[PDB]
């Protein structure tokens, strides 16, 4: 049975904001689509022409040029330099000769563009470029890595490169499926939706691949498995980003321009869906490659098998004969028997160590060295230090930034619920609901097929609790938020608060 | 995407061996610019299954490389697949296999001729007769590109090999 | 019970449009009031009209201070006149341009982001068809944005250009005016899904006209089984404001009345699309059916899962074959039991094609596997020609009417679960084989009936209805 797609009815118009000359309503999401129910193929939000006269403050003349499609201010000393800083079309038309477009061929730093991009961190994915890292601020930073001649963009305050580990696989046991949750768990705000301190990127959330980690992890639920985890990092760059006046993109700069001052959630929210929530402040850049055995206990323990000897056993394939079947009852994982899976993921570098090899083939060799070359050339956001994007909304780029900033906060607000998995209904079989914009589809765990994936080959499958959204705040006689267990409730099986407070 | 006739009982054994490049026919961008760059090309050609191991020998910045491919199994007795973006056709058109043979390859739908011989100089009928064949394989005379006549590489080393296969 | 056939109706001839200068036509159109249901014989002409005309008077010139091309009426800021780059399909923006030395950016030295013209096309949602370019798939307008490919560095040799070297062309592409982003999903280990299927009925209920290429082999004798994965190579978002539209669909839209004209306007959807696309998934669709004959199974001493067992290694994929080998050959086939294999692969660049050979292309020539989309009238809003109200309003009022003429529904009662077809003017059924009315005649049905006329106001209100368990709204407010 489909569901359909429902949208709220409009709100009120905002009355016409001076400088947009403009007034504003928005919908907001009910209930997505579902189950090839009929989507929302139509606006969320709508503008109109306005008239009224009430004074607008513009910004503060602009000294240098003035960009002719972006609008940005560069300074007259970046026309005719072979850049393009009007990023981009033409502080470079009409120019007789060109000043100090160099001998010197210059790459990028490998990957950067993906840095300057705005993240959604309620999602995990990355959105529109927020920060313009290919301008380079009249200056010429060139810079050697692994004999390149790089070019550093002016936003960056530094890219260092770290002199290579090693592929020592760290590597965890674990026995219950539950307590296998320490490494597929991976978010926790503070005030402002600010977070100080690195913090592994799990882009893998509502993401995309990491769909197929929970097809492949999800049906070892009814836990007769125990879990052995390896991983290896390679760090090969470290990231920073200036402390201050920084180079925001010209799409971001002009979209943000364009930002009403009376408070309209669906301009707002907009926003976040094309940029995102966050920028990156600093980042590792590298890559991980991990893998995780899972192991049937009967089986196991009926070759007279133990964690240690696999854990143990692991460190190459407790100094005794292992390599027996606990490598080929291993290898013929996919004929004979006792290894239920092993399950690959590897991020950063990911051309050919992908298919005849790392993924489910062969688990792994001596290709790390070849896997190690290809996250140096095609490395990934592994570790980032992250702020909201109302830091970039400042005075000198823009009028108003305070009401935009406070008006960004709130809707960051607003936003968060209506991205979240929990408005939407239950798959089946303890499958995993996922929201893109206003559809919802289901991640099914292997043995399952059809949307809601209902259709499986084992009976009454111990289906696990899920949340519905948070329900509103109380506001203000002291505000407390509840929630229900009931968004697919364990039909035969089994986390986190249903009550919480705020201080008002 | 373009057809046209394989060999007569195309015999892979006949064929194989060590075959040199003598001219391409073709537009690609790389052919009328870094034209002055040809290298010295060799192929060496042994038969497995219905398919065909090919070695490709040739410098890469003055190292001799070799490259394994595999023309694999049409299901037509003398057409090739072939595979970056683009699938490789290849036909054998056209070779007696003790001097001369004319060679197809169509990617991305656009064709090219390639001339084979065992040794040079080729005759030049041979070289008319695959002339003759361009100028009606719809490209220009401007289009042909001689390669070196030597250069060729003796053995590739195990380091410098690529492995298509 | 047969439903009583049905006649078509056509209404009559709009009266035509006036003349129209610039291409000297007249136009009219007439309305699809009643389709042919049963047997109802068909209703021979079309549903539009038009004739050579020439009472014209004059002949769009809109440009400011901008620049203008010959005949494209495309605006252009006049830096970009004579950059080093067609702006205008007239090219007349790069001409007459004699002594002009040119900035390069080491930028058009590289192809546009994969799948950007296929991006840029119109949707009909009613046919699930591609209809003509809304955006400009290949306008940059003076930006030079690039996406970075991590691939870039394998080396690589290139039989056809005798080009050995690792590919410094690919290691960037270019991004379009018309895309905020694009970027690069790596390859992961993208499981791919086997199902078995009795018969092919229980092998279409999955899906829902390969079904047609497909009622050869309903001969209960045939089992089948498939082939399935999905994989994204790229996700990408379309610019929302001053989005520069094909010069095509500018004229077109340009050529629009301002007084309401149903059949300019439908033409016009026809053309462009119910809808466009304002941001979705690259990638693409590996899929195979085999069909086999079901004693040579049995008699091989084999299974249909050894079947698809051995077939998968002929493409190396992962979860006698004296003669199978590769399945190259029809012989070969038989062989092994199999009677046929059927592509269903979208994307890549019909017969058959390894998994690491397709993966290897797709990223380079995928199609648009998901997306959001929004009438094709929502657009007018976000260009660069600015307002356009009336064309808009125009272009909203002939879409509710355009989604409701050719809307299936139109097409009776479909009994059996089967489905209701509108194609041109006449109504069919695709109920397979198993019931045999014109409208199919133990498992129930559930259908809704159309949706009704707005009824006429209650209070600056109106209602709409339908019945048939069918799922969903049943009632309306407009
Ligand atoms: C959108 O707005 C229209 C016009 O006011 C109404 O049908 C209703 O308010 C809906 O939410
Ligand atoms: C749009 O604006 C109109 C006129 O100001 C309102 O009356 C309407 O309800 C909506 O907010
Ligand atoms: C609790 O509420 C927050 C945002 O309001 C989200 O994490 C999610 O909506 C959950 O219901
Ligand atoms: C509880 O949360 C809702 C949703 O944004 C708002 O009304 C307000 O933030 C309140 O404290
Ligand atoms: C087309 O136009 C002609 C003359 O008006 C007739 O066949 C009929 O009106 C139809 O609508
Ligand atoms: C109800 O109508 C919906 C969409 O209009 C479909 O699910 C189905 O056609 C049913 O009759
Ligand atoms: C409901 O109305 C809509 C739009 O007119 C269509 O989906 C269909 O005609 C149905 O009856
Ligand atoms: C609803 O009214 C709309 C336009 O206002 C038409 O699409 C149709 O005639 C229906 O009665
Ligand atoms: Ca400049
Ligand atoms: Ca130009």
């Amino acid at each position: 049975m489909p569901i359909d797609c429902e949208l709220s009815s409009w709100s009120s118009w905002t009355t016409c904001d001076p400088c947009q000359k403009k007034r504003y309503r928005y919908a907001y999401l009910l209930q997505p689509s579902q189950f090839h129910g009929e989507p929302c193929n139509f606006s969320d939000k709508e503008v109109e022409d306005c008239v009224t006269n009430r004074p607008c403050r513009s910004q503060v003349r602009c000294e240098g040029f003035v960009c002719a499609q972006t609008g940005r201010c560069v300074n007259r000393r970046l026309l005719c330099n072979g850049d393009n800083d009007c990023g981009d079309q033409s502080d470079e038309a009409n120019c007789r000769r060109i000043y100090k477009k160099c001998q010197h061929e210059m790459d990028q730093y490998w990957g950067i563009g993906s840095l300057a991009s705005g993240i959604n961190l309620f999602t995990n994915s990355f959105e529109g470029p927020v920060l313009d890292h290919r301008y380079y601020a009249g200056g010429c930073s060139p810079h050697y890595i692994l004999n390149t001649r790089f070019r550093k963009p002016y936003n960056v305050e530094s890219y260092t490169p770290q002199t290579q580990g090693k592929y020592e696989f760290i590597l965890k046991e674990y026995e219950s499926y539950s307590d296998f949750e320490r490494n597929v768990t991976e978010s926790g705000f503070s005030f402002g939706f600010k977070i100080p301190g690195i913090f592994e990127l799990g882009i893998s959330s509502q993401s995309d691949r990491g769909k197929h980690y929970i097809r492949r992890t999800k049906r070892f639920s009814h836990t007769k498995s125990v879990f052995l985890h390896a991983r290896s990092d390679l760090e090969v760059a470290h990231y920073k980003l200036k402390p201050r006046s920084l180079m925001l993109h010209y799409e971001f700069l002009q979209r943000v321009k364009r930002l009403p001052l009376e408070y309209s959630y669906g301009e707002y929210r907009d926003l976040f869906r094309d940029f995102g929530t966050h920028y990156i402040t600093e980042a590792v850049l590298g890559g991980i490659y991990e893998y995780t055995l899972v192991m049937n206990k009967e089986a196991m323990e009926r070759g007279d098998y133990t964690l240690n000897n696999v854990h143990a056993c692991a460190k190459n394939d407790s100094v005794g004969k292992c390599r027996g079947i606990l490598n080929e009852i291993k290898d013929r994982n996919k004929r004979d028997t006792m290894v239920e899976d092993l399950v690959v993921l590897v991020r950063g570098g990911a051309s050919e160590h992908i298919t005849t090899l790392a993924y489910q083939e062969l688990p792994t060799a001596d290709l790390m060295q070849e896997w190690g070359d290809a996250v140096q050339y095609n490395p990934a956001i592994i570790k980032v230090k992250v702020e909201p994007l109302y830091e970039l909304v400042t005075a000198t780029d823009f009028a108003y930034s305070s009401t935009v900033r406070q008006n960004m906060k709130q809707a960051l607000e607003e936003f968060q619920k209506e991205v979240s998995s929990c408005h939407c209904a239950p798959c089946q079989g303890n499958g995993v609901p996922v929201l893109k914009g206003s559809r919802c589809d289901c991640i099914c765990p292997v043995g399952s097929q059809g949307l809601a994936c209902e259709v499986s080959y084992r009976k009454n499958t111990p289906i696990d609790g899920k949340w519905n959204c948070w329900s509103n705040w109380s506001s203000c006689s002291g505000r407390r938020k509840t929630r229900q267990r009931q968004c697919n409730n364990p039909p035969p099986q089994n986390s986190g608060p249903a009550s919480e407070t705020l201080d008002c | 995407i373009s057809t046209i006739q394989p060999k007569a009982n195309f015999d892979a054994q006949q064929f194989a061996g060590t075959w040199l490049l003598v001219a391409v026919g073709s537009a690609c961008r790389f052919l009328q610019e870094q034209g002055h760059r040809a290298e010295a090309t060799t192929l060496h050609v042994a038969p497995q299954g219905t398919a065909m191991a090919v070695s490709t020998f040739r410098k890469l910045d003055g190292i001799c490389w070799q490259v394994r491919q595999l023309y694999g199994d049409t299901g037509v007795l003398g057409r090739f697949l072939l595979q970056a973006r683009g699938a490789v056709h290849v036909v054998v058109a056209e070779t007696d296999y003790q001097s001369f043979a004319v060679l197809y390859l169509e990617r991305a739908g656009q064709l090219s001729v390639k001339l084979y011989a065992r040794s040079l100089p080729v005759s030049d009928s041979v070289l008319s007769g695959f002339e003759q064949r361009v100028q009606e394989a719809h490209l220009t005379e401007d289009q042909i590109f001689y390669f070196p006549k030597y250069g060729f590489c003796e053995a590739a080393d195990q380091f410098h090999v690529l492995d298509e296969v | 019970a047969t439903p009583a056939a049905v006649t078509c109706q056509l209404s009559n001839w709009s009266e035509w449009t006036d003349c129209f200068p610039c291409q000297d036509k007249k136009y009219r159109h007439r309305s699809l009031l009643q389709p042919n249901k049963f047997g109802g014989t068909i209703c021979s002409g079309d549903i539009w009209d038009q004739a050579s005309c020439s009472s014209s008077t004059t002949c769009q010139a809109q440009c400011g201070q901008d620049f203008q091309c010959k005949e494209t009426g495309r605006c252009l800021k006049r830096h970009l006149v004579c950059n080093g780059d067609q702006d205008c399909l007239d090219g007349s923006d790069e001409d007459d341009c004699e002594d002009v030395r040119a900035i390069d950016e080491d930028c058009s030295q590289y192809e546009p982001i994969p799948g950007s013209q296929k991006a840029a096309l119109g949707y009909n949602i009613l046919t699930q068809e591609d209809a003509q370019s809304v955006y400009d798939a290949s306008y940059y307008g003076g930006q030079c944005e690039t996406v970075y490919n991590g691939e870039w560095r394998e080396l690589r040799y290139d039989s056809t250009c005798e080009r050995l070297y690792y590919g410094d062309d690919e290691k960037y592409f270019r991004k379009p005016y018309n895309f905020l982003k694009y970027h690069f999903e790596a390859l992961a280990d993208t499981g791919i899904s086997s199902e078995f299927y009795d018969n092919a009925n229980d092998l279409l209920s999955k899906v829902k006209s390969f079904l047609n290429e497909l009622n050869k082999y309903n001969e209960k004798k045939f089992i089948f089984t498939r082939i399935f994965t999905k994989v994204q190579t790229a996700h990408f978002k379309m610019r929302k404001d001053d989005i520069m539209l094909d010069e095509g669909m500018l004229q077109s839209l340009m050529e629009l009345p301002d007084q309401y004209n149903y059949g300019m306007y439908a033409k016009f959807i026809n053309d462009y699309g119910t809808h466009y696309i304002t941001s979705g998934s690259m990638g693409g669709i590996y899929e195979y059916i085999l069909v086999i004959d079901k004693a040579k199974m049995e008699s091989l001493g084999i299974t249909s899962r050894d079947i698809t067992t051995c077939f998968g290694g002929s493409l190396g994929i992962q979860y006698h074959c004296k003669k199978f080998g590769g399945g190259k050959t029809e012989r070969a086939r038989k062989a092994m039991a199999v009677e046929d294999i059927i592509s269903r692969v979208r994307g890549g660049s019909r017969s058959t094609i390894t998994y690491r050979s397709w993966g290897r292309s797709l990223k380079y020539n995928p199609v648009v596997i998901d997306f959001e989309m929004q009438p094709i009238h929502e657009v007018l809003r976000h260009t660069s020609l600015g307002p356009l109200e009336a064309k808009r309003q125009n272009l909203r009022r002939a879409l509710d009417q355009y989604l409701m003429e050719f809307n299936a529904c139109r097409c009776g009662p479909c009994f059996n679960n089967g489905v209701p077809i509108l194609e041109g003017t006449s109504c069919r059924c695709q109920c397979r084989l198993g019931s045999l009315g014109a409208a199919c005649e133990a498992k129930a049905d559930g259908s809704w009936s159309c949706w009704s006329s707005w009824s006429v106001c209650r209070a600056g209100i109106q209602e709409r209805r339908r019945e048939c368990s069918c799922p969903g709204r049943k009632v309306q407010t407009q």
